[PDB]
């Protein structure tokens, strides 16, 4: 059976840095953890599949390539994505009072 | 939907029948045994010794090489002396 | 790269989406409108308009250019002249350097076109290659190679490098064979046996001067000691060298490759090669 | 009348071979045709010149309608743009003027106005690439 | 008057049917299967004309060459015909020389 | 247990392969089941979507036979004498009733006969355009790597829901290895589906990857293809067709 669809919408956590440096420590340790280097098959799959499982967001093949450091991953996750359509993006955008839209799709 | 089977060449030797007469005749020779052999090797079913010339064509192939291709001794004379009429 | 971020951004590559190349791509000019039309780019009467203006060549009477000058024999027998693609010993190194061509086996014809160094057209009257001194003060490789003409002071480099070079003559069938031995093995006939050269090219192949594989060897020491002299280096004794049996096979003057003797069919289907019996097959194959 | 036997070998040895081989290791560069390996590891530069297949740096001569010389630097990845801002820096001298060029930016070239393909050859080679 | 005063019938195209799903399936037979097969032996059509293409009297005498034989009486004489008169055309008439 | 997969062919000094999630089909969930390394001069190419159009016209034309014919005046029936004087009549001159400017009469420049299309890129050029579709796949996200196509029924609805839920596209193309090997299951749920396209790796082309959304690999067939197609890079010359035996072509 199909589970409801996953909503893309997605606001990073506010406690993102710890969530990231406590999942680091669970997955790999030395200071500036953020220049950890991911060019470890095992290691970068246990961390972004534990993040993804977590926040429910994982990162795409097109970026995936990308995350060569743990800070490359905090950046990816502290950046949010809205999955809102068009229609909601231009109503709830505080039209002027002459200005209104419909849409009949 | 799913892809028809790719195609593939036909394995194996090509034996068409001689009877038909829509068979090329370049298909029927013996050449044409001697490339399955070559290609396909025991499985084509071409008795090896069929590659060679058979007497006949040994008889004749020999014949042209008498004809037309000197041997070296016949060569360095006829070269010697040719030198020598225009010396 | 940045490009694939900007596909990342942009609609998805569809058959929808897809254009040539800018310039690549001509506009079609058809006779149709104002400016293309009419007359549609003919001209006004006359043979032009018309169609059917005179062969090309014709001057309109005047006897034409290419048939007013003599008759004279530039190309007579341009098709029955042999032709040798030439190998600079520049070449011959950069193949040697890159590993294309391996100088510890002995350099013949299929292997300078293994290695892609030579392309040769046996049915384009390419008689083999012809080794050119281009390159010869910068040459520093000891190799063994079989050619078909060879300049002498490309054969001065080759031995002064410790090397080997005997100009070996080929048949255009035997050619054929030695640039492309894999047809003919699929081909399905046994190798035939390499013809002797034509009487005008025997004394060439049989002198000592350009180490012929038809002249006698009592004469080539002679010869490259003659060499050396005139070029002003130490004839290296090869007989020395570790790898003197390999500078010294040579393939039997009838004999196409170097470990496969006429009659011989190869089965590559099964990695065989099958071997005649009959005494006279055997003779015929060894005449 | 027939007699079958394994001398194979002196049939391996004339199939030819499909892939470019490596070049061998030289103990000495550059070799005696002048070639040389690109430097290990590859030189730091925001861009790189991959080598042709045959291990060559690709700069070509190029010529159109008779008399418009050209030469292409063909396999250059990254910043194309910074190529462009090297090769005029290094060819100014040599022409007195800074030298007419064309970023292909899709196919990752550079073409030059004018002949230079010995010396960017050499220059590429200095670089690494 | 030659404008047709009624829409057409609706045209509907189903642009996911088998053939339109599998088009060009195995156009890189060779590249991706060791060259056994050619892409051009994919070709389905005039045994003539399999893999080969050229102008109009190139394509007749072909035609003429493979199949010349199989043709019909007055089919053969048309195309006959036909390679006579596209030699006149191209060998005579033209703008240019 | 991740499924990593690693670059069996070297890869240049300067290029880091670039990565994907290897997924399985048997659950809606199973979206990240391993990671997989894929070659950069595959996977990584430039986008040349002017290599890409090039290769999908060839595709379309090469094939191409139309057969579209027409008469010309000496094919169009009768029409021999000539239909009345040259002069007298008070009529225009004509020569035969079957001349273009008559109606019924041949058509003066038609289509001539089934006419072929066939031309070939360069094979160079045509690996390309695999290479250039599967990194515009890979970068638009459009390409998902599968461990296996096994599915856990054969029942279409399945496969369908389990697209809706990943959220790929309304068609999607599926790849795998060779044509007996492929699972029971999916072949099933496949043959019935009209947007879920099954094909063998060999069956891989620039014009269906462009005409399904997303591109379904199993990791041998990622391995398949980046053998086939870097080993057009690094090739001599043809001596002979590749057909014919080499050193080291299988
Ligand atoms: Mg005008
Ligand atoms: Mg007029
Ligand atoms: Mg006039
Ligand atoms: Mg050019
Ligand atoms: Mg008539
Ligand atoms: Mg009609």
């Amino acid at each position: 059976v199909c589970p409801p669809l996953r909503s893309r919408a997605y606001t990073p956590p506010e406690d993102l840095q710890s969530r990231l440096e406590s999942y680091v420590k669970e997955v790999f340790l030395p200071s500036n953890w953020q220049d950890i280097s991911l060019e470890d098959s095992r290691l970068k799959f246990n961390l972004l599949a534990h993040l993804a499982d977590d926040l429910g967001h994982v990162v795409p093949n097109s970026r995936l390539h990308q995350m060569c450091r743990v800070r490359d991953v905090l950046d990816f996750y502290n950046v949010p994505i809205q999955d809102r359509s068009k229609f909601d993006e231009l109503s709830a955008s505080n039209l002027p009072p002459n200005l209104k839209i419909t849409w009949s799709y | 939907y799913r892809a028809r089977p790719p195609p593939r060449r036909r394995p194996g030797p090509r034996w068409p029948d001689p009877e038909d007469l829509l068979t090329p005749r370049w298909q029927l020779g013996p050449r044409y045994a001697a490339k399955q052999f070559a290609r396909y090797g025991a499985a084509s079913g071409v008795v090896p010794g069929s590659l060679w010339p058979s007497p006949e064509q040994l008889r004749e192939l020999e014949a042209e090489e008498r004809e037309w291709y000197p041997s070296l001794a016949t060569m360095q004379e006829s070269l010697r002396v040719k030198q020598l009429a225009e010396e | 790269a940045r490009a694939l971020d900007l596909l990342r951004g942009l609609p998805r590559v569809s058959l929808a989406n897809l254009k040539p190349n800018p310039g690549s791509k001509k506009p079609e000019r058809r006779p149709r409108g104002r400016r293309r039309g009419r007359k549609c780019g003919r001209g006004h009467k006359g043979e032009r308009q018309r169609g059917t203006r005179p062969r090309l060549g014709f001057e309109g009477g005047q006897t034409p250019f290419y048939i007013r000058i003599p008759k004279y024999g530039f190309n007579e027998g341009h098709s029955f002249r042999r032709q040798y693609k030439p190998l600079s010993l520049n070449r011959l190194q950069y193949l040697i350097d890159l590993g294309r061509v391996d100088p510890s086996q002995p350099i013949d014809l299929t292997q300078l076109v293994n290695g892609r160094g030579v392309t040769i057209q046996p049915l384009k009257r390419d008689y083999g290659v012809q080794l050119v001194e281009e390159g010869a003060d910068t040459f520093t490789a000891k190799v063994n190679i079989e050619v078909q003409l060879a300049s002498e002071l490309a054969i001065a480099a080759i031995e002064k490098n410790g090397g080997v070079v005997t100009t070996a003559f080929y048949d255009p069938r035997s050619l054929d064979i030695v640039c492309k031995p894999v047809p003919f093995f699929l081909r399905g006939q046994p190798i035939p046996k390499r013809m002797l050269p034509p009487e005008e090219l025997v004394p060439y192949y049989t002198d000592a001067k350009n180490r012929g594989y038809l002249a006698d060897p009592a004469k080539f020491p002679e010869a490259r000691l003659e060499l050396a002299r005139k070029y002003g280096y130490i004839l290296p004794d090869i007989t020395k060298d570790e790898l003197f049996k390999m500078l010294c096979t040579r393939k039997d003057p009838r004999q196409i490759f170097f470990g496969l003797a006429p009659g011989w069919v190869v089965n590559m289907a099964d990695k065989k090669i099958l071997k005649p019996t009959d005494e006279n097959l055997l003779k015929y194959y060894t005449s | 009348f027939v007699e079958s036997v394994d001398e194979y070998q002196f049939v391996e040895r004339l199939l030819p071979a499909t892939r470019i081989p490596d070049p061998p290791k030289h103990e000495h560069y550059p070799t005696p045709s002048g070639w040389q390996p690109p430097r290990d590891p590859p030189p730091n530069l925001p861009y790189f010149v991959r080598r042709s297949r045959m291990h060559n740096i690709p700069v070509y001569k190029d010529i159109t309608h008779g008399n418009r010389q050209m030469t292409v630097i063909r396999k250059v990845e990254g910043d194309i743009w910074a190529l462009q801002k090297d090769v005029e820096d290094f060819l100014s001298p040599l022409l007195g003027k800074t030298p007419v060029t064309q970023v292909n930016e899709v196919t990752g070239t550079l073409r030059i106005k004018g002949y230079f393909d010995q010396e960017l050859k050499a220059w590429l080679l200095e670089k690494g690439f | 008057i030659g404008i047709r005063l009624t829409l057409p019938p609706p045209k509907v195209v189903d642009r996911w049917n088998e053939k339109r799903a599998m088009f060009g399936v195995y156009d890189n037979i060779g590249i991706l299967g060791n060259f056994e097969k050619h892409p051009k032996e994919l070709i389905r059509g005039p045994i003539w004309l399999r893999g080969w293409k050229g102008n109009e009297l190139q394509r007749c005498i072909r035609k003429r060459k493979m199949v010349g034989s199989r043709m019909f009486a007055d089919d053969l004489h048309n195309l006959n015909k036909r390679i006579r008169y596209l030699y006149k055309h191209f060998n005579r008439h033209g703008k240019f020389r | 247990e991740p499924v990593l997969r690693k670059v069996e062919l070297p890869v240049p000094t300067h290029r880091r392969p670039v990565q994907a999630w290897v997924e399985s089909l048997r659950g809606f969930e199973q979206e990240r089941v391993g990671l997989a390394d894929l070659h950069p001069d595959v996977f990584a190419t430039a986008p040349r979507l002017d290599i890409l159009h090039q290769v999908a016209m060839w595709q379309k034309n090469f094939k191409r036979i139309s057969y579209a014919k027409t008469k010309t005046r000496a094919e169009v029936r009768g029409g021999g004498r000539k239909p009345w004087p040259q002069k007298g009549t008070g009529r225009a001159r004509h020569g035969s009733i079957r001349s273009p400017l008559w109606r019924g009469g041949g058509v003066a420049h038609g289509p001539r006969g089934p006419t072929s299309y066939y031309y070939m890129l360069p094979m160079k050029v045509r690996a390309l355009g695999l290479k250039v579709a599967l990194t515009v796949k890979l970068a638009q996200d459009d390409l998902h790597i599968m461990d296996s196509l096994e599915l856990p029924t054969g029942d279409p609805q399945y496969l369908t829901e389990l697209a809706h839920y990943r959220r790929w596209g309304d068609s999607v193309l599926l790849v795998d290895l060779t044509h007996e090997e492929m699972p029971q299951s999916i072949v099933e749920a496949t043959s019935r589906l009209k947007t879920f396209n099954l094909i063998p790796a060999v069956g891989l082309n620039v014009h269906s990857m462009l005409k399904h959304q997303t591109l379904v690999l199993t990791l041998p067939t990622v391995a398949f293809l980046e053998d086939k197609l870097l080993w057009q890079d690094s090739r001599y010359r043809p001596l002979y067709p590749f057909s014919l035996p080499y050193s080291d072509f299988p």
